[PDB]
RNA sequence: UAGGU
């Protein structure tokens, strides 16, 4: 009786795409019947298919699981230092899916919605490892209304084909390295 | 003001850590570009069809 | 047009 009650972005919402409101991606993409609201201004940026696992290659399964960690963390490192560039990156999330909308995908959230907007203005004429960077603002906000839950205790039942977020987390020593290192940039550059 | 007391109380405790801009990355894949595309613009690329995402 | 309010 305090409030009223809602559904707007949920499941039981029958026009809006619920999974594309919470997760940014939704499987049916263009085709989709429900809507996909796009945002003009957002703290989050969507780059699809950035990270190519390279458990899933024709070739890539010659790697012990400690030249997999510092594979994946060489990524990560490549990927916050480039962001860093249009303003404080507050989270990045690497998604580890096999879906075709939501493989390899790297979201990233800035403090400011200006930052977020000039990252993909900028993002979508550039290139990374031999590809054209796709970049656009994502309607994503809170990343634990996203995640799989029955993923980040043991594994989920569904596999990498997961309609959620199985996000792929870094080391810890890079992932304070990062936070640190970006702290002092931004420091130094308050300083004026 | 105590904002430049502030900023020169963080600057000490970060004194042996490296900015973000400084940082070295061994081997960036950034701006690297497939072979014969070093005129092709990234823009140009995603029209062509060459490289479409993995949902088309 | 789903498993997640
Ligand atoms: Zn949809
Ligand atoms: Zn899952």
């Amino acid at each position: 009786a305090s409030h009223l009650a809602s559904i707007y972005g949920t499941e039981q919402d029958k026009v809006n795409c619920s999974f594309y409101y919470k997760i940014g991606a939704c499987r049916h993409g263009e085709r989709c019947y429900r809507k996909h609201v796009k945002p003009n201004f957002s703290q989050t940026i969507l780059c699809p298919n950035m990270y190519k696992n390279p458990i899933h290659e024709p070739n890539g399964k010659k790697f012990t699981q400690r030249e997999l960690a510092e594979q994946f963390d060489a990524f990560y490192e490549d990927m916050f230092c480039e962001f860093s560039k249009y303003g404080e990156v507050e989270q990045l999330v690497v998604c580890d899916n096999v879906g075709d909308h939501l493989v390899g995908n790297v979201y990233v959230r800035f403090k400011y919605e200006e930052s977020a907007q000039n990252a993909i203005d900028d993002l979508n004429s550039r290139w990374y490892s031999q590809r054209p960077v796709y970049a656009e603002l994502s309607p994503v906000t809170d990343f634990r209304e996203a995640c799989c839950r029955q993923h980040e205790t043991s594994e989920c039942q569904r596999g990498g084909l997961c309609n959620f977020m199985h996000a792929k987390k870094p080391s810890p020593q890079l992932l304070r390295d990062l936070v640190l290192a970006q702290r002092k940039y931004l420091a130094l550059n308050a300083a004026e | 003001e105590r904002s430049v007391r502030s900023i020169e109380q963080e600057l000490e405790q970060l004194r042996d850590v490296t900015p973000i801009n400084q940082w070295k990355r061994k081997r960036s894949l950034w701006d690297i570009k497939p072979p014969g595309y070093e005129l092709v613009t990234a823009d140009q690329a995603k029209m062509s069809g060459v490289f479409p995402l993995p949902g088309a």
